[PDB]
């Protein structure tokens, strides 16, 4: 009638991705894991870009939906930053967005390639993540953009631009033991890569009794979190989630 | 145009509660629990967990609509245990199943780090 | 006792027009005593029985084994002593058709008792003095356990 | 019209690949070797890669309006 004993085991870790296991869980617990990874994992992304001067050939909206997409560093500042929706200011604070300012003016005759790395911080710990540098607009001789914009607190459910995972990989029951999927020609489909059976087998035998567990994850980070940082503020917020929730519960019941 | 805002698929306006309790009459021992602002995250995790509980006789959950954001729950219960009781239970289970998985997963990264 | 009919039954032939549905297959069975041929659908893939086998079948009107009917219902939290703790494989269904050799003028010998356990159907033939307590449209649990 | 920030599926970044991507294909990589160098394994990030058209060059040729 009570919580499972979940055991994690780390098999890789890199600084772009980590990939782990979770046994001893049941199906809903992991998937909704999974499910925070992509979507409720706050990063920090450009929002509210303010162009001052845009000669460019690609118009004002395509370089503001450009910026928006490039990942920033958010690794320790995200936590203790507030939504600008709840801050008290004009929603630009420092203690709940972080300024921007790009300045570029193309004299040379060559191709002037506006990139990540022209994009001016006033915070140092959040910088793009690749400071090759993402290009963001190529400009001809006589071309400027000039522009500001700012970087607010959100999550990937609200846009993808908060979404901090480049792929999420998540697998269970690789011999196919439950018969979760039925292989109309089980010979035909290649062993997974955490898949135990020989090379004369294709499924494991059935099991009756099999429950899912034993949850392979590969979480790639783009770049704004490190890939430990997003599994550790994965669980914090979807605990944050229930413990509000449950609060919401008790007030309603009393 | 008429799209819909995109942060008003997890906020609560003015006036609206976050979850709401109403028995159901056909049944005895048994009430749904209306979430707004939410989906599947919640709803499939607090339906297993109550499906692991032995006093729970159902334990369901949907959408009513995708575009919409709410999850109707429907718990029903043996007669000497309540339907609001199990949710609670099955909440803080779920709260005490994070934090030792945070606790591990803090333990294995200290592990992989120094290894 | 509630026990509408028993019997032990040995398996003759296991999917005889060829595999139609991949987790269930069509026994035909013969009784030794009461000379019953049994028709029966088993979901093989929980319960695998291959042929030759042997199994004491039982046809009750409850499980309680105390004439306490069952209201038809399904109570996972039930503290009396099931029947079907003494078996392995059990089903639920209603009997939906009882044929019989009978002519307007003489009653049956003969007569075949058909079940559905939520699709998954049964025939009994046999004598009429074993299905006396089959009547048409109501509940029956079918509980089969393997024999040594 | 220029190469995308992100995959359009999976959300990785590729937009700091282009250059690189063009760069190894001067020299003399087949365009599997050169986007594996690059390290794109999933074939939604290969796909954006090994499909894009880059416009903007040829937008450049015209003189800007000032
Ligand atoms: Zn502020
Ligand atoms: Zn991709």
């Amino acid at each position: 009638p009570y919580a499972n004993q979940p055991t994690v085991r780390i098999t890789e870790l890199t600084d772009e991705n980590v990939k782990f296991i979770i046994e001893n869980t049941d199906l809903a617990v992991a998937n909704s894991i999974r499910r925070v990874f992509i979507a409720e994992v706050p990063i920090i992304a450009i929002d509210w870009v303010q162009i001052d001067a845009n000669s460019s050939v690609l118009h004002d909206e395509f370089i503001a939906h450009r910026l928006g997409l490039i990942p920033l560093t958010s690794d320790d500042i995200v936590d203790k930053l507030q939504y600008s929706r709840d801050c008290t200011c004009e929603e630009f604070c420092p203690e709940c967005s972080v300024e921007f300012t790009l300045d570029v003016r193309c004299n040379e005759d060559q191709t002037r390639h506006v990139t990540s790395r022209d994009l001016i911080s006033n915070s140092p710990r959040v910088i793009p993540v690749t400071s090759d540098d993402i290009l963001i607009v190529k400009l001809r001789k006589g071309q400027e953009l000039r522009l500001r914009a700012y970087a607010k607190k959100g999550f990937g459910k609200e846009h993808a631009k908060w979404n901090p995972t480049a792929g999420v990989a998540f697998e269970y029951d690789p011999d196919n033991a439950l018969r979760h999927t039925v292989y109309p020609k089980p010979e035909e489909w290649p062993k997974s890569e955490y898949s135990e059976l020989d090379e004369d087998e294709s499924q494991a035998p059935y099991d009756p009794n099999g429950k899912p567990e034993r949850f392979y994850y590969n979480v790639e980070s783009c770049g704004s979190l490190r890939p430990e940082t997003i599994v550790l503020s994965a669980l914090s917020g979807l605990k944050k989630k229930l413990s509000d929730l449950q609060t919401q519960l008790s007030h309603e019941i009393q | 145009m008429n799209a819909p805002p995109a942060f008003e698929s997890f906020l609560l306006f003015e006036g609206e509660k976050k979850i709401t309790i109403n028995k159901d009459t056909k049944v005895p021992n048994a009430c749904l629990f209306t979430i707004n602002k939410e989906d599947h995250t919640l709803g499939n995790i607090i339906k297993s967990q109550l499906l692991k509980d032995p006093q729970v006789l159902f334990a369901g959950y949907k959408v009513p609509h995708p575009l919409e954001h709410k999850i109707i729950i429907r718990v029903q219960t043996t007669p000497d245990y309540s339907p609001q009781e199990a949710f609670t239970n099955a909440i803080t289970d779920l709260i005490s199943e994070l934090s030792l998985l945070e606790e591990r997963f803090r333990v294995a990264i200290k592990d992989k780090q120094e290894g | 006792a509630g026990i509408l009919f028993e019997d032990i039954f040995d398996v003759k032939d296991i999917d005889p027009e060829g595999k139609k549905f991949d987790r269930v297959s069509r026994l035909h069975c013969e009784s030794e005593s009461f000379k019953m041929d049994l028709i029966l659908d088993v979901n093989i893939q929980i319960y695998p029985v291959d042929l030759g086998d042997k199994f004491r079948l039982v046809i009750a009107s409850t499980l309680y084994e105390d004439g306490t009917l069952d209201d038809g219902e399904y109570n996972p939290t039930d503290d009396r002593p099931s029947r079907a703790d003494q078996f392995e494989y059990v089903m639920y269904g209603k009997v939906y058709r009882i044929e019989g050799d009978e002519t307007s003028t003489e009653a049956a010998t003969r007569l075949s008792a058909y079940v559905s356990y939520g699709g998954l159907l049964m025939r009994l033939q046999g004598d009429a003095n074993n299905l006396h307590g089959f009547e048409v449209d109501s509940r029956v649990y079918l509980l089969m356990k393997k024999l040594a | 019209m220029i190469i995308p920030v992100r995959c359009f599926t999976c959300g990785k970044i590729v937009g700091n690949k282009w250059e690189a991507y063009l760069g190894l294909l001067q020299a003399e990589y087949t365009e599997g070797d050169a986007l594996d160098a690059l390290g794109l394994k999933r074939y939604c990030c290969r796909r954006m890669l090994l499909a894009h058209v880059d416009l903007i060059e040829k937008l450049l040729n015209y003189a800007p309006l000032e």
